[PDB]
């Protein structure tokens, strides 16, 4: 499944989007998944939108975030 | 009988007009001809299939409404073999006959060699995953097997009903038809479900619905019930109804039309809410196209003209007891059923409400005219209301 | 009479409660009339209840 | 065959059905005492299970993080499906003008009320904070909070409440004439005035039967879409979700057919001993069992059609999750329930096609038992197996039920049978005025030959 994505740096330099173009070709035959929804959702234009990004190239599994979450959130 | 001949002449005139303008649209554009012929074949198939199913259902559960229209159901179901020959053009579309007859690209996506073959220019892995099942040879074999089953069941039941008018109606020719209908119901459900999967659902190989097909059976049942109510109002004075038919069968058929209308609305809403609340992207493109470029107005009209208005009118004890009023409602229902099928099939081709061509209106009328003409010939072949029948006492 | 009141009452209750009084956004589902799916069941059940109660109590 | 065999009289029906109740307490048959003792013992098992569940919590079950819904939902769907057949017999057959509903509508509807009463505890028991169940009901509060109404559990609350109330008032409307016949034969003065206020002083007369028949016709015409929508909503609770094995579009009719399937199996299993014990062989004939097994076979075939549609859907789509769902059902760690499903509700229902098997009583009892086991296995396959293995492989685990949810199951059986034994002891189990009307109709039909 498409849980974990891995690439090479030599191919990443020429195109940083090459990993995403793969998989979608083997799953759909095209380079872009034209996902369509039936729900409108909300706008979030002029307001704050909190988000988080996890870099897999930096995670080492030290399990420090788990103990911090346990100590912070009771 | 004279009213049946007038109906036969009207059906012949509607059929020849529809075929003529359909041929004109073919000469103008060969692709749009087959696109409309698919929808016309899908909408015209509802009368014979629904007639066969209701014939076998009323044989399993005998009632007054079943004996009232038994011969009419047999006449409508006896037109199935001619419908199988009418499938030949569609089969020619998805076979190698394309590149001829004016078809640039094959009629179905799963029949295009550029799609189902790996390494092709238009390779789609989801469509190609079904390459042995969705094949022109396999589809034609499944369609032919379903037609052999349907024709064998209909012709055998009609032949046994004709023999019932000779002798031995109590001991045999009433239990044999009941057991044949018992096994036929399961056979008819499986065959029609896969027929609906092959002809209509395979137009978009990216989408599938399990409830689909059963929606087609309820749709065909509502169409053939309104058709039976119309033809009953036409032949209400054939000297056979006058002496053996009262208001009870008309009231029961009106109640059946009401029950099948709310059943169809229940199936359609069930499919809608299941796909709507669970916003999975593999099932959303279907309801996206049907709510885009004006197609939403078609859905809203079906919600009101095909549900609320029939539900409230047929709610009363009147309008179902009176044959005249029931026939008027049945005509509105029949018109709405045509629009519902257009909402399911036409968006795949036209993709716009304005893009609907004249052939999309020609093919349904052109093929239903042949269906009505064959139905009128089959009902004039034999007398109505089998007098030699142990269930005839239910009419007293 | 009571059945139509029951159906109308159920639709009004849902629309006022979740699309007017407290407009909670749940799963991006619409807050307009476009939330007409998922309002049919409560409306249908309310109408059947009032109609059935009227028939039994009315006969008595 | 005929649905009413001998030359019964109106007084024959009245005395034979009225003699089962009104029996002095010291003259109660010993078989009723043994059955009520077993049902009361299982009821004490129910009380111990619920008490411990309230004291400790829903953690005594085997539910975990991936499988958050265990047998606490399986037994709920099983019980709520048991009553669909009785609601069909007591309402749908009234509109269909079928004459074989006159002798079994009372017992069947009683089974519906008791099955709904048993199924109405799981939405409260499985809550984990049960005493806050009223928060799902739109009530005036000091906060200003509403239920979502966009979830299927809010529909479920409105559906069960409407189903239970309408089935209760319809049952009482049908019991009113029988209450009048009981207070007319009650002999004792204090047994009277009890059925008297229950009959509301019926005084069976014209200008009253007309409104009674029309209200009963309207009630049946209203309760038919009610029970259909109820089980369709119990199907929507899984179909609304995104779980691969749960988002199946054919779930509403598949659940309705499965409910009436298991219901007819339970009704046959419980009516055959009732028929053979009391002198009711003249009212519940063999043609009753024949047509009931035919309806059960038809609903089982619709269920098999649902099995095929699920298999076709898993094979038709190129989704990894539908394919793994089929693989986890066929060769997974819980494939035993799928194999038991295929054996019970698909192979064992085939002998019902023939006539000799359809007229055999022990074969009907065995088939009904196998069908009930297969229905429980089907609810297990739909819920637990689909919930065990989801999209993220790391969130995979196994569900192993404990002893307490089993104790709740046997306990619910005991409460169900306790209520049934009390019903057959106090009230008449066969609708009397409908049976004598059926006798009058058969006499008129024989007059017209
Ligand atoms: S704290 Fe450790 S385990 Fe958590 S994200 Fe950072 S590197 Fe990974």
């Amino acid at each position: 499944r498409d849980i974990y994505r891995v690439g090479e740096f030599k191919k990443f330099k020429e195109d940083p989007k090459y990993i995403a173009k793969e998989v979608y070709q083997e799953e759909y035959g095209r380079e872009t998944p034209n996902y369509q929804s039936l729900q409108p959702g909300d706008d979030y234009t002029g307001r704050n939108a909190w988000g988080m990004t996890i870099n897999l190239n930096a995670c080492i599994g030290c399990n420090a975030c788990v103990v911090a979450c346990q100590a912070e959130n009771n | 009988i004279p009213q049946l001949g007038q109906v036969q002449m009207l059906g012949l005139a509607a059929a020849v007009i529809g075929i003529g303008v359909l041929a004109a649209g073919y000469f103008l554009s060969p692709t749009s001809f087959f696109e409309s012929y698919i929808y016309g074949y899908y909408v015209a198939m509802t009368i014979p299939l629904g007639c066969l199913g209701f014939l076998m259902v009323q044989h399993l559960t005998g009632g007054a409404w079943g004996v009232t229209v038994r011969r009419m159901l047999e006449a409508g179901a006896a037109t199935l073999p001619i419908m199988g020959l009418l499938f030949i053009p569609i089969a020619l579309g998805y076979f190698d006959t394309y590149k001829a007859l004016g078809l640039e690209h094959p009629l179905y996506e799963w029949a295009n060699p550029e799609v189902v073959t790996p390494g092709g220019a238009e390779f789609d892995p989801i469509i190609a995953h079904k390459v042995p099942w969705l094949s022109p040879l396999w589809v034609t074999a499944r369609i032919a097997i379903f037609f052999i089953i349907w024709s064998a069941l209909a012709l055998t039941l009609r032949a046994w009903s004709r023999q019932q008018d000779a002798g031995g109606d109590a001991k045999k020719l009433a239990t044999r038809m009941r057991r044949l209908s018992g096994i036929g119901v399961a056979l008819f459900v499986i065959t029609v479900t896969f027929f609906s999967f092959d002809v209509a659902m395979s137009l978009d190989p990216h989408w599938f619905s399990t409830i689909y097909g059963a929606h087609y059976m309820a749709n065909a049942g509502l169409m053939t019930l309104a058709f039976l109510a119309l033809m009953m109002s036409r032949v209400r004075d054939a000297a056979l109804f006058r002496e053996y038919v009262s208001v009870k069968p008309i009231h029961d058929i009106g109640k059946l039309i009401f029950a099948f209308t709310v059943l169809w609305t229940y199936m359609s809403y069930g499919q809608l809410v299941i796909i709507w609340s669970g916003d999975v992207a593999e099932f959303t493109p279907w309801y996206v196209h049907r709510t885009q470029h004006g197609w939403v107005f078609v859905a809203l009209a079906l919600m009101l003209f095909a549900f609320a208005l029939p539900f409230f009118v047929l709610l009363f004890r009147g309008t179902k007891r009176n044959l005249n009023t029931l026939a008027t409602i049945a005509g509105w229902i029949v018109v709405m059923r045509f629009v519902d099928m257009a909402w399911i099939i036409l968006p795949e081709f036209r993709e716009h409400l304005w893009d609907i061509a004249i052939t999309d209106v020609a093919a349904p009328i052109g093929l239903i005219g042949l269906v009505i003409a064959l139905f009128a010939a089959n009902v004039q072949q034999a007398p109505l209301l089998p007098l030699r029948d142990p269930n005839m006492e239910q009419l007293q | 009479l009571f059945g139509l009141i029951g159906a109308a009452s159920g639709f009004i209750l849902q629309y006022i409660g979740n699309l007017v009084d407290y407009p909670l956004n749940v799963g991006g589902r619409p807050l307009d009339i476009t939330n007409w799916p998922a309002m049919i069941p409560i409306t249908f059940e309310s109408g059947i209840l009032l109609a059935s109660f009227a028939a039994a109590i009315g006969m008595i | 065959e005929a649905y009413l065999l001998p030359g019964e009289t109106y007084t024959s029906i009245s005395a034979k059905i009225g003699d089962v109740p009104l029996t002095p307490p010291l003259k109660t048959p010993k078989g009723w005492l043994a059955g009520f003792s077993v049902a009361f013992f299982m009821l004490m098992i129910f009380f111990v299970s619920v008490t411990w569940l309230f004291i400790r919590g829903v953690g005594i079950w085997g539910i975990n993080i991936p499988v958050g819904w265990g047998m606490d939902i399986i037994n709920f769907v099983w019980w709520i499906g048991i009553g669909h057949a009785g609601t069909l017999i007591s309402a749908i057959l009234l509109l269909l003008n079928q004459g074989w509903r006159n002798s079994i509508n009372r017992f069947a509807e009683a089974m519906t009320l008791f099955a709904v009463a048993c199924a109405g505890l799981y939405p409260i028991l499985h809550l984990g904070r049960p005493w806050l169940f009223y928060w799902l009901i739109p009530y005036p509060n000091t906060h200003g909070m509403w239920p979502q109404f966009r979830s299927a559990l809010a529909w479920d609350v409105f559906a069960i409440s409407t189903y239970a109330t309408v089935s209760l008032v319809f049952w009482l409307v049908g019991l009113i004439p029988d209450f009048a016949t009981l207070r007319d034969r009650a002999k004792n003065i204090w047994v009277k005035r009890l059925y008297g206020i229950a009959a509301l002083g019926w005084r069976g007369s014209a200008r009253h039967w007309h409104r009674y028949e029309m209200a009963s016709i309207l009630l049946a015409g209203l309760s038919t879409p009610l029970v259909v929508s109820v089980h369709s909503i119990i199907s929507l609770d899984f179909a609304i979700s995104q779980v691969p094995g749960w988002q199946v579009t054919v779930f509403p009719p598949y659940f309705v057919a499965g409910a009436v399937f298991a219901g007819f199996a339970m009704v046959l299993l419980l009516m055959i001993p009732v028929r053979t014990f009391y002198g009711f062989e003249n009212y519940i004939t063999l043609h009753h069992l024949d047509v009931m097994a035919k309806v059960m076979l038809t609903t089982g075939m619709i269920v098999v059609y649902g099995y095929f549609m699920e298999v076709f859907a898993s094979l038709y789509s190129g989704n990894e999750f539908e394919e793994y769902l089929l693989y986890n059902r066929l060769f997974g760690p819980s494939s035993w329930a799928y194999w038991g499903l295929l054996f019970c509700n698909a192979v064992a229902i085939q002998p019902l096609w023939f006539k000799k098997v359809r007229q055999n009583i022990p074969a009907l009892l065995i088939i009904s038992l196998i069908v009930s086991v297969g229905m429980w296995l089907e609810r297990y396959v739909i819920i637990v197996i689909s919930l065990e293995r989801d999209f993220l492989p790391s969130s995979w685990d196994i569900y192993i039920p404990t002893i307490w949810d089993w104790s709740l199951y046997i306990g619910t059986f005991g409460l169900f049978f306790t209520l049934l034994f009390l019903f057959i002891r106090v009230l008449p189990m066969i609708n009397i005025f409908e049976m004598r009307l059926f006798l009058y109709q058969e006499t008129e039909k024989a007059k017209q030959r």
